[PDB]
């Protein structure tokens, strides 16, 4: 705020913050019980509604953790389409979701690159394949600025994550290019 | 395969003329090795090559090399051909020796025995006393060329500009013929 | 054995014969084979093992692991704990971020901060501190941050605080680029921190720490009664305050020094002694009152005729 | 006492406590002058014309360390390492233009600036003395593994995190690519060190932690060349050591703060008592086996450091260790700064004295500094506040040895010539009386014992001649050398610049034989040799009106000034009795004549009767040529006939030159401002109308050249011009 202005506005926001604190709800842990007008539904990377002065950015930063948790579970396509999407065929706008999906794919690759689940010690590969399938079925805005995938790969290249993930990376890329072969062109 | 390499040194000698030389001989030849200037796939396919263009020794007290071109994917090469600065003797002996050493380490490392081929063009008249000063090689420009020709039958041809200086005669000291026979008013042939 | 293993670590480390010697020493060799007339070797072996373990850490890390001669419950938890293949740009993202939302000094990370401090330099230390501090843009969190910072800044109060002040306050008042920062109430919090550490340092202080007693050999003239480093720094900062009180440009810094003078009010305080031989504090307090009774009373040390002047001036 | 500046409006900056300083360049323009006026930007200033001090804004805080590597204008920009090395190459060396080739060391503050390309050439001066070695064995270079080669020597800005405590990674050498990696570096460490890049092998090593307080030195034998787009920096633990000085039961407070090294990583250790204290030290790496005995009746190779020299002194700041010579040579009679070591005294004068002696040298009785160069002329940046530089006497020792002195001077000048570095032995050389003998002996030795490198060192040796004769009196031969150089360059460029049609022999080779032709009637020999194959293109009519006027006005000035030996100057303006140059200019005139026959817009006399003067001009110049080729006459009927001056005399010729620093013997002090008095397209107009690019030798031409097709000249002069260290720019 204005330099030549006093700390009056600061102390006013201070004495007003307990109001919004009393009006706060929770830490937004997790809300994904449904399997199908609704709770926990943000419009554009922002859940809060009131224009008050709440506490620190813990509720100002988008709830990336929530979408992160819900995306890994199958059948979430309809859920995320209802909670964030609208007119999937008449409202193509390519929202900020590209960063979310890039981070999810990076996490998936890292979990796959990390000893390959102790050399196929468990069934993490199954969850990885399911998440990849969901992302491929959600190929409507994925190649919005397609170089996003290259940027995510460059970011995952740190720490030399090409030990064992490479096979899974090629596999998920094959899945995606098969789901979008006749649709897009080779230019992208 | 078609593993050919291109080396030029006439940058300091002729800057503007280099553009026409490129657009008349190298740019059409570049389409023989590429489906079109965009990017494009580039990897260890054997067909990769180098790109060596430097200057003479007179205006160079602290700098001789700034090259970086492992593969260039047959695109970055022609990309930086146009985007290069410019600047008597030519000191092409040093560049020739470096290219020779590079071809040697390629043949010793990139084997498959591999029918190495190369072309070299330099509009500037070369003459210098030092030869390598960096490796076992030691001699002169004449010694360098007779070494590059006689000791090993490295396929090399020289399509010089229409102007001819007093160097072609002395450049016939190599037992393998320089093969300046492809002198035809028709345009650049793809592969004679 | 440990001393010579360290000495051989100070060598080329290509032989590692002392490594095998230490390994044999940690082995089960003395398993009551000979006629050990001790009757207490059991506890003696435990003391020897823990003593071997506490030192030679460089050998215990750079070489193969020992055969576990400790047989205890939990070794020393306090250690390096610094991620090797990561930069230093994590002290705020791993400690300062958490402790801000936390309610204490995170005793675990205290040792880490000690290592970072006695490892790097106080200058960039306090620089990144105030940088992270200038991020809340809300009075309550800035206050909490500065409160907890004053606490974590302890164990090196006097010299670290002197250097911190004499670097950041001139480093902010010198130009207008840094005036951008002090405009925020974080500036007032920083002023409070400054006066607090100054008043604590001026008073009697023992300051006996591990990484301080062995690291208390430096040299500084500050390019600025008696000739004391702390007193010299105090006079320097007072002179810089008086200079910043100058005219021809004033957006943030007059308010900053106003907050400074206000927070300077404190019982049993003795700062700004203002020696009466050739010193500026007289005209400094005159101009400060010429900007309510705090400085008018502070300058009134002993009702000397010097103080009578500033008294008459404050009377107006 | 001389060559010292001051700043009127600036003062001691009472607000800021202090700041460390550092700057050095092994090439031309060796002054950078880190400072803070009254967070401040970085400055750049040259050794000549130091009035026009320049600076440029930085992009970080406190500007803590910068050090270039080669003649290519560059820096480091440490303290979070933003804005790394780059080139300038635009019009001059007065604009940074830091490219995006920077490595973002997040929250760092290193003090390392190193990783040069290769080792310095070796000098067997004491043995060879350049008698008849022809610079072969007198100045050679041992084979050295290039740092990070890939048959091409690459280069990076690898350093050590001073503020950090682990390692440096993520090198992006000259490719603008990311190429991300990671290093461990012994998994532990705490550093307040200074780095030593070049060691014996082609590798890097470094070790220092805190100072004399403890004794840790984490020597890291590292290698980076492993595979494309990756690095595997090793952490080999070399034998650690320290300064035994702390063994004194008297005191232990030493705590060094410099610990500088040199490019020879075996023969120095700059640990020194640096309390409020002074005690220099020096160690070695004398390898020796251990006396394995006393264990019984009767790889042993190990390394244990040895002490070399140490004593108690009184000094605070060091300057530099040693572009020095080689060791293992009994250089007793040698007094030049071979491995010369300097060190600054806190109290005024500087007592620079080499290692292992420490006794004394010439001091000439009446913050941070560094060694400018081999020439003993330091910089006055001592701990005295915001003070400007200063000069010192380059006297190499107490006694005098004129013969040996001039010998050393010629040796170092020949070294500078063969290495192609900058020269500032101005203050070192004796008065210009001997210089004449020196320069003639030098030219004789160069021409005789070239043996054939003369064909590539002619320009260098002529620039050397010009530079040395500039300061003195003999300015006539100076301007003569300038004009000779420029016309020779022009002619040598124009000769093979003909896009003619092929013939029995080469066009240039056929044109060279014009020397073997009659004296008069050019009209015959011109067609007798060749006339058709001389045209290159229709758009060539830009040289006659712009540059061809130069040679015409030049030969006319030579003609008119010939029969005036009665002037109060034996050579007058110039004499040019070489003969060969005259034939060269005659060839130039015949080729411009055939050009005029090919196109009527040639370079005329510009005065009167412009539309057959060229004929009589050619005749007269050929007359003088024949009358002066083989030890001919000089400035009698020839003089009488050339004494006729037709209405064609032009004037106002450039005669390009620049001022200098005539500090003869006692004192010449200059300020920072208000300096105290002491092509052919103009280059000296009345009003300014362009960027007005400046130059040192003769040029003083436009920066973009404002033309369309003269790009040949511009291209040939893109880089530094003839000795163009003073190739600067100036507004207004």
């Amino acid at each position: 705020p204005h330099w030549l202005l006093g700390n009056l506005v600061s102390d006013f926001v201070d004495t007003f913050r307990p109001t919004a604190r009393i009006n706060s709800i929770c830490g937004r842990c997790s809300l994904l019980p449904v399997v199908n007008s609704w709770k926990l539904d943000p419009a554009t990377l922002r859940f809060p509604l009131k224009g008050l002065l709440p506490y620190d950015k813990d509720l100002f930063e988008p709830q990336t953790a929530l979408l992160r948790y819900v995306l890994e579970q199958p059948y979430s396509r309809d859920m995320v389409c209802n909670m964030l999407g609208l007119n999937k065929q008449h409202k193509q706008r390519c929202p900020v979701l590209e960063d979310q999906l890039v981070d999810l794919v990076v996490y998936a690759m890292e979990r796959s690159e990390t000893e390959e689940k102790f050399d196929d010690g468990g069934t993490s590969q199954l969850l990885w394949q399911h998440l990849s399938s969901q992302l491929i079925f959600f190929v409507l805005f994925q190649f919005a600025s397609f170089p996003h995938m290259v940027l995510s790969l460059h970011q995952k290249l740190a720490g030399r994550g090409l030990i064992k993930g490479r096979d899974h990376l090629m596999w998920v890329l094959l899945q995606f290019i098969s789901g979008s072969i006749q649709k897009n062109a080779l230019a992208d | 395969v078609a593993d050919v390499v291109f080396v030029i040194e006439g940058t300091a000698n002729l800057g503007p003329y280099f553009e026409g030389l490129r657009k008349h001989y190298l740019l059409p030849a570049i389409e023989y090795f590429n489906g079109g200037p965009p990017d494009f796939g580039g990897d260890y396919g054997g067909t990769q090559y180098s790109l060596v263009v430097f200057n003479t020794v007179d205006c160079a007290p602290e700098s001789y090399v700034q090259c970086h071109a492992p593969t260039s994917s047959a695109y970055e090469f022609v990309t930086w051909l146009d985007g290069i600065k410019f600047m008597s003797c030519s000191l092409i002996a040093e560049g020739l020796s470096t290219a020779l050493q590079l071809f040697d380490d390629f043949k010793k490392m990139r084997e498959q025995q591999t029918h190495r081929v190369c072309l070299l063009i330099c509009n500037s008249p070369p003459y210098l006393l030092p030869a390598v000063e960096s490796t076992t090689y030691s001699g002169c420009t004449t010694e360098n060329l007779v070494q590059q020709i006689g000791e090993r039958g490295i396929h090399f041809s020289i399509v010089s500009p229409r102007k001819l200086p007093a160097l072609r005669l002395l450049f016939e000291k190599a037992a393998p013929p320089a093969l300046l026979e492809p002198l035809q008013p028709p345009t650049d042939v793809s592969q004679d | 054995a440990v001393a010579w293993l360290v000495a051989h670590v100070r060598m080329l480390g290509l032989d590692e014969r002392e490594k095998s010697l230490q390994m044999i020493r940690q082995l089960a060799g003395p398993l009551f084979s000979e006629n050990t007339l001790q009757f207490y070797n059991e506890r003696v072996v435990i003391m020897n093992s823990i003593l071997e373990r506490m030192c030679a850490d460089v050998l215990q890390q750079t070489a193969t692991q020992i055969k576990f001669p400790s047989t205890g419950v939990d070794t020393m938890p306090y250690w390096n704990l610094l991620p090797p293949k990561r930069p230093i740009k994590e002290v705020l993202t791993d400690i300062f971020a958490k402790v801000l939302e936390k309610g204490w000094v995170d005793s675990r990370s205290i040792h880490i901060f000690d290592t970072l401090l006695h490892m790097g330099g106080v200058y960039w230390f306090c620089n990144n501190l105030i940088k992270e501090l200038l991020k809340e843009t809300r009075k309550e969190h800035t206050l909490r941050a500065v409160e907890l910072l004053y606490s974590i800044f302890c164990l090196d109060m006097q010299q670290v605080t002197l250097v911190l002040l004499g670097h950041i306050l001139p480093g902010l008042l010198t130009d207008s680029s840094k005036w951008h920062s002090l405009m925020d109430p974080p500036g007032t919090a920083l002023a409070k921190l400054a006066v607090w550490c100054a008043l604590s340092s001026y008073s009697s202080h023992k300051g006996q720490a591990s990484t301080r007693q062995k690291k208390r050999h430096r040299e500084d003239i500050e390019d600025y009664n008696m000739r004391d480093p702390l007193n010299r720094v105090l006079a320097n900062l007072f002179l810089l305050i008086s200079s910043i009180l100058g005219s021809r440009t004033a957006g943030p810094h007059t308010q900053f020094v106003q907050w400074f003078m206000e927070e300077c009010v404190d019982c049993l305080e003795q700062g700004g002694r203002g020696s009466v031989l050739q010193f500026m504090p007289f005209t400094t307090v005159s101009e400060l009152v010429k900007v309510s009774p705090k400085v008018v009373l502070a300058i009134t040390d002993l009702s000397l005729p010097l103080g009578r002047q500033v008294a008459a001036k404050a009377i107006a | 006492l001389a060559y010292v500046c001051e700043w009127e409006k600036w003062s001691k900056s009472t607000h800021c406590p202090s700041v460390p300083l550092a700057c050095a360049w092994s090439c031309r323009n060796l002054i950078a002058f880190t400072m803070d006026l009254r967070t401040r930007m970085i400055h750049i200033l040259d050794t000549e014309h130091p009035w026009d001090l320049h600076s440029i804004p930085s992009e970080h805080h406190e500007a803590i360390t910068c050090l270039e590597w080669d003649q290519s204008g560059s820096r480091l920009l440490s303290a979070d390492a933003d804005g790394q090395i780059k080139c300038w190459s635009m019009a001059d060396h007065l604009a940074n233009s830091w490219e995006s080739s920077v490595g973002s060391l997040v929250e760092g503050d290193p003090i390392v600036a190193l990783s040069w390309l290769h080792n310095g050439v070796k000098l067997a001066l004491h043995v060879e003395k350049s008698g008849a070695s022809s610079f072969g064995e007198k100045f050679s270079r041992v084979k050295f593994s290039p740092s990070l080669t890939l048959g091409k020597p690459m280069e990076g800005w690898i350093a050590v995190t001073v503020s950090g405590l682990v390692t440096v990674s993520l090198l992006k050498p000259s490719g603008q690519v990311l190429t991300s990696t990671e290093s461990l570096c012994r998994l532990r460490g705490r550093v307040a060190l200074a780095d030593i890049a070049f060691t014996g092998g082609g590798n890097i090593v470094v070790a220092t932690a805190d100072g004399s307080s403890a004794s840790p030195v984490q020597f890291y034998k590292v290698c980076v060349s492993v595979v494309s787009e990756k690095c595997r920096i090793d952490t080999e633990i070399l034998p650690s050591l320290f300064m035994r000085c702390t063994t004194d039961l008297n005191r232990k407070d030493k705590f060094p703060a410099i610990t500088h090294l040199k490019f020879l990583a075996r023969d120095m250790s700059e640990q020194v008592l640096l309390c409020a204290s002074s005690i220099v030290e020096c160690w070695s790496l004398r390898k020796e086996g251990l006396p394995v005995n006393n264990i019984f009746q009767q790889q042993p190779t190990i390394l244990k450091w040895r002490i070399l020299s140490a004593t108690n002194d009184l000094d605070r700041v060091s300057a530099v260790a040693l572009t020095n010579t080689d060791l293992k040579v009994a250089s007793d009679t040698q007094f030049y700064p071979g491995l010369g070591l300097a060190l600054a005294f806190h109290d005024g004068s500087v007592h620079i004295v080499h290692r292992l002696s420490l006794q004394t040298m010439a001091v000439f009785y009446s913050k941070a500094m560094q060694l400018s160069w081999t020439s003993l002329a330091l910089v006055g940046i001592d701990s005295h506040g915001k003070l400007s530089v200063l000069r010192l006497s380059p006297s190499m020792g107490h006694p005098l040895e004129v013969g040996l002195a001039l010998r050393h001077l010629l040796f170092l000048l020949e070294y500078c010539m063969v290495t192609g570095y900058d020269w500032w032995d101005i203050l070192l050389h004796v008065q210009p009386s001997m210089v004449q003998s020196l320069v003639e002996k030098l030219h004789e030795e160069y021409t005789r014992q070239t043996a054939a490198l003369q064909q590539v060192l002619s320009t260098r040796i002529l620039a050397m001649k010009a530079s040395l004769c500039k300061l003195s009196r003999v300015c006539d031969y100076h301007t003569k050398l300038f004009l000779i150089a420029i016309s020779s360059t022009l002619k040598s460029l124009l000769r093979p610049h003909f896009l003619n049609t092929p013939d029995k022999s080469p066009g240039d080779r056929l044109t060279e034989i014009c020397t073997k032709i009659t004296d008069v009637d050019i009209d015959k020999v011109m067609i007798n040799l060749k006339t058709e194959e001389f045209v290159l293109d229709m758009n060539t009519l830009q040289a006659l009106q712009q540059l061809l006027q130069w040679v015409g006005d030049f030969v006319l000035y030579l003609l008119a000034s010939l029969p005036n030996q009665g002037s109060l100057l034996r050579p007058g303006h110039s004499f040019l009795r070489d003969g060969t140059s005259l034939g060269m200019l005659r060839e130039l005139m015949v080729v411009i004549r055939i050009w005029g026959l090919l196109k009527p817009s040639c370079l005329p006399v510009y005065t009167a009767t412009s539309d057959d003067s060229m004929s009589l001009l050619f005749r007269l110049l050929t007359k003088l040529w024949i009358c002066c080729r083989d030890e001919g006459p000089a400035s009698p009927a020839s003089d009488g006939l050339v004494s006729r001056l037709q209405p064609k005399q032009p004037l106002r010729l450039q005669f390009g030159r620049a001022p200098t620093l005539p500090g003869s013997a006692a004192t010449l002090q200059l300020d920072g401002l208000a300096r105290a008095p002491g092509l052919h397209l103009g280059a000296c107009p009345t009003e300014e109308c362009k960027a007005c690019t400046r130059c040192g030798c003769v040029t003083m031409l436009k920066s973009p050249n404002r033309t369309t097709a003269v790009k040949q000249w511009e291209q040939r002069w893109i880089k530094n011009c003839l000795a163009v260290e003073g190739r600067g720019p100036d507004a207004c």
